[PDB]
């Protein structure tokens, strides 16, 4: 299983994804015995099934992976505690492939998280700042910055490409915040907002372009009047009660 | 074949497939092919101008796409009803983002289209014009019973 | 406003005069007191480039006697001092030397030639005794020359270098006219929102030497108010308002006071009056001049949002009626206003009728309930 894994990482860095992704496939086995052999050995599984996470669409199943291989931030926000039984050179790699997985885990969820991670740097927390931020300008100039970083083998990662698409889908989310929420909305507020974005057509076109993606929903656009218009309760309800009494076991229990 | 034999790339049927997978959006065709392209060839012309437009496509910039479309484009030639299976994926597009939609911006979106020509596509999805084309209880108490008495607890 | 008492208030030189000459070049020509004093006040003191302009027409007539014998004592005072210079630094000693840049300095600011007074002035750099005292007062120098010279950079430049210099003393005001100084960079060069942080936060109890008593009241109060992107509720509240040491300058110009007093009381139309009402004054004032028409509509705007953000529906023209000021000239304003993004106003002056909003809104709710419940489950995690 080793060697697949290390065959799988070698064709991957001259090699083709899809054959990897088959690869990946196959390569899954029992848990225990590498456990019994060494520790390392299942953090680097955890970082391939990572990898594969990010070649593929779906960043979920790496983010899992990557927290069993390291500590993550829990759903309901708990933190999630690795062992340290795993040499130290494999645990500065699992501390990189941690690093590797903030781009998968903030895509995951939320939100502002470094604790693990140490507070000086400004490589990952200025990052996290300017997601925050949901201006574009700031997010360009950190990738322009820390432009060493991306390239870190240089014909294997030519054209950044990664970098850009995530970042792409990045500036998509903050528009789709305001979602909607309103019957019916005022162009020029909408212009106002989607004037920030780069191009100034977009929102003729990128409000458009929003509803296509469905993230946000838009009523009346194209309109003459040209102003955009915006059981399940109960079971929302029941869903929260539901919540509430978990965390209130969790504490009797505690 | 081509990524893993570098000598035999060839720069023709490269462009036809990447095409061709276009034709087949919203599948993810195009995209698994770029998958199977190296940075340095996906730069190389046609490849980057094709990809270009792919994007324009995927982005769902139909004007920009219809504009920036050298028409008598020597690669089109060859590739029967190209223009047509682009259609079709707009419609599909339309027809999922749009509940009413002007007659003259549906052709535009289409290529530029007669009004003989819009008919054929209004015709092939069932659209047509209006006023314009036409397009478009015991359980959950037990329940809360429940949830209360685990709070009173 | 009576001249006397404003040009009699400012202790400064250059507000002595040169106040008095944007007085009378800001609004008339005509008019005597900006020029018969000026006239006067000049031809106390050293400089003929000045003189020479008040003997100039719009100015008081040309004497003879005045021109020369100034000129002459300068002849005799500049061969003086470059003498003595010469002579310091041929005993060989830092003070003297030091007294030579600083006189050189005094001489070429009185004799009105500023490029120079500057130089000679921050010449006594290297023989500085020690930073805080040889060194800050050539800071407080380069920062009166800067100022009269309109280079702002300069002057944050050696406020710095005055306030990052290692010797402070809590007890001195000089915090005081240094905090001057940089407010009046800041107000120099949206809102600035330093330069109200700054006018607002002390007050020596000693002349200023760079800003009038009412000047700081006045620029604080006005900067702060129209920083709505900046302030807090307490930047209104907590800054101006609730700041007991601040009410000492606001109660030298109680104007400006009830004009804060009605703004942040939610009467935005008599604060807007009063403002109209000063507006011809503040026009006026040497240093303020230039940003009066932008404080105002940021103060407009702030008000517009206040009564814009309480109101999902709003009778456009009743409020133009209603405002006390002409509905005409406010919904042009609300034009102005809104392109720049200031305003989220949803508004048609025909209709007369403006519109602002900040399932759907149930699922809203529903969202913000799961979300806490997120938080509190991570914390329950936490625990574990």
């Amino acid at each position: 299983y080793f060697s697949l894994v290390g065959l799988l990482r070698l064709h991957s860095l001259l090699g083709d994804y899809y054959q990897a992704i088959k690869v990946l496939e196959n390569i899954e086995l029992n848990k225990k015995s590498m456990y019994s052999r060494v520790p390392e050995c299942q953090v680097t599984t955890y970082y391939y099934v990572g990898f594969a996470y990010l070649m593929m669409r779906r960043y979920q199943d790496a983010i899992r992976v990557f927290a069993n291989i390291l500590l993550y931030i829990q759903r309901t926000k708990s933190m999630f505690q690795r062992t340290t039984y795993k040499y130290e050179m494999i645990n500065k790699q699992n501390e990189q492939m941690h690093a590797l997985l903030a781009i998968a885990l903030t895509m995951y969820p939320m939100r502002i998280d470094e604790s693990i991670h140490l507070q000086l740097r400004e490589k990952y927390g200025d990052k996290m700042l300017r997601m925050q931020k949901g201006d574009p300008q700031v997010y360009e100039e950190l990738f322009s910055y820390s432009c060493p970083k991306f390239l870190s083998e240089p014909f294997l990662q030519q054209l950044k490409v990664f970098s850009d698409e995530v970042q792409q889908q990045a500036q998509l989310s903050t528009i789709r915040s305001f979602l909607k929420l309103y019957t019916t909305m005022p162009v020029a507020k909408l212009a106002g907002f989607l004037d920030l974005t780069e191009q100034e057509f977009r929102i003729q076109l990128l409000v458009f372009k929003h509803k296509m993606k469905n993230l946000v929903w838009t009523s009346g656009i194209s309109a003459l009047d040209g102003e955009f218009q915006s059981x399940x309760x109960x079971x929302x309800x029941x869903x929260x009660x539901x919540x509430x009494x978990x965390x209130x076991x969790x504490x009797x229990x505690x | 074949l081509y990524q893993f034999n570098p000598a035999f790339f060839q720069t023709t049927v490269t462009a036809q497939i990447l095409l061709k997978a276009l034709t087949n959006l919203p599948h993810t065709d195009f995209t698994l092919c770029k998958c199977m392209i190296d940075q340095a060839h996906q730069e190389e012309r046609p490849i980057r101008q094709i990809l270009y437009l792919g994007d324009l496509l995927e982005t769902c910039h139909f004007q920009a796409f219809w504009q920036a479309l050298d028409e008598n484009m020597d690669l089109l030639e060859g590739i029967t009803g190209f223009e047509d299976s682009v259609r079709k994926f707009i419609c599909h597009v339309v027809g999922i983002t749009y509940q009413h939609i002007d007659r003259w911006l549906l052709a535009e979106m289409l290529g530029d289209l007669s009004d003989s020509q819009l008919k054929v596509w209004m015709s092939k999805y069932g659209w047509s014009a209006d006023e314009q084309i036409f397009i478009c209880x015991x359980x959950x108490x037990x329940x809360x019973x429940x949830x209360x008495x685990x709070x009173x607890x | 406003y009576d001249l006397t008492t404003r040009i009699a208030h400012f202790l400064d030189r250059h507000l002595v005069f040169p106040l008095l000459e944007f007085l009378s070049v800001k609004e008339i020509y005509n008019e005597k007191e900006l020029l018969q004093g000026k006239l006067d006040l000049l031809s106390d003191t050293n400089m003929v480039d000045f003189a020479m302009d008040v003997y100039k027409n719009l100015y008081s007539d040309d004497i003879p006697h005045a021109l020369r014998e100034k000129r002459t004592t300068v002849v005799a005072q500049l061969k003086q001092l470059q003498a003595e210079t010469e002579p310091i630094v041929k005993h060989g000693f830092r003070q003297e030397y030091l007294d030579t840049l600083y006189r050189y300095a005094k001489f070429q600011y009185e004799c009105g030639n500023y490029s120079g007074a500057a130089e000679y002035l921050y010449f006594f750099r290297v023989l500085v005794p020690a930073t805080d005292r040889n060194a800050l007062s050539s800071l407080w120098g380069k920062l009166a020359s800067e100022i009269l010279m309109q280079n702002w950079d300069a002057a944050m430049e050696d406020l710095t270098r005055l306030k990052e210099t290692i010797d402070n003393n809590s007890v001195s005001s000089p915090l005081q006219s240094l905090q001057q100084r940089t407010w009046l960079i800041h107000w120099s060069l949206k809102g600035r929102d330093n330069i109200i942080d700054l006018f607002l936060y002390q007050p020596q109890y000693l002349n200023a030497i760079q800003t009038m008593c009412p000047h700081i009241l006045r620029y604080l109060t006005t900067a702060v108010i129209t920083n709505k992107d900046v302030r807090k509720r307490r930047q209104v509240l907590k800054d101006l308002v609730k700041v007991i040491q601040q009410e000492s300058y606001t109660y030298k110009d109680p104007i400006t006071e009830f004009v804060e007093c009605l703004y942040v009381n939610f009467d935005f139309d008599g604060a807007q009056k009063k403002l109209r009402e000063c507006e011809s004054v503040l026009v006026n004032d040497f240093f303020l001049v230039a940003c009066l028409e932008d404080f105002i509509e940021n103060a407009r705007l702030f008000i517009f949002e206040t009564f814009c953000r309480i109101h999902q529906c709003i009778s456009i023209n009743m409020l133009a009626d209603k405002l006390n000021m002409t509905p005409e000239e406010a919904e042009r304003w609300i034009v102005n206003l809104i392109r720049n993004a200031r305003l989220d106003a949803k508004i048609d002056s025909k209709l007369g009728h403006v519109v602002m909003g900040n399932x759907x809104x149930x699922x809203x709710x529903x969202x913000x309930x799961x979300x806490x419940x997120x938080x509190x489950x991570x914390x329950x995690x936490x625990x574990x």
